[PDB]
């Protein structure tokens, strides 16, 4: 279950390395467009938080 | 232009880096997925301009 829009939850992730193979491989995903960086360069960067 | 000047374009993806003063304009479709993408842009393959 997800929280409602007006009371959206925020989940904090840190102290781990993120793998983006599975996010792009999920069937029911319709749109994904990233402005600041290319969608394919999520695994060659360091995330402060 | 107030109505929107869209005759100027750039790119968001290229297959490889280029040498200085390079000379060609190839506007072929660019893909990101392992499977080849041909014809129209689809999943993991989008219009590069
Ligand atoms: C000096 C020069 O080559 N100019 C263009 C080049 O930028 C382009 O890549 C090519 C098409 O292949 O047409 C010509
Ligand atoms: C001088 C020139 O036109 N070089 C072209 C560039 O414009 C184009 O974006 C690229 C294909 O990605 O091929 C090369």
């Amino acid at each position: 279950r997800f929280a409602s829009v007006y009371a959206w939850n925020r989940k904090r992730i840190s102290n781990c390395v993120a793998d983006y193979s599975v996010l792009y491989n999920l069937a029911p995903f319709f749109t994904f467009k990233c402005y600041g960086v290319s969608p394919t360069k999520l695994n060659d960067l360091c995330f402060t938080n | 232009k107030v109505s929107g000047n869209y005759n100027y374009l750039y790119r968001l993806f290229r297959k490889s880096n280029l040498k200085p003063f390079e000379r060609d304009i190839s506007t072929e479709i660019y893909q990101a997925g392992n499977k080849p993408c041909n014809g129209v842009a689809g999943f993991n393959c989008y219009f590069p301009l």
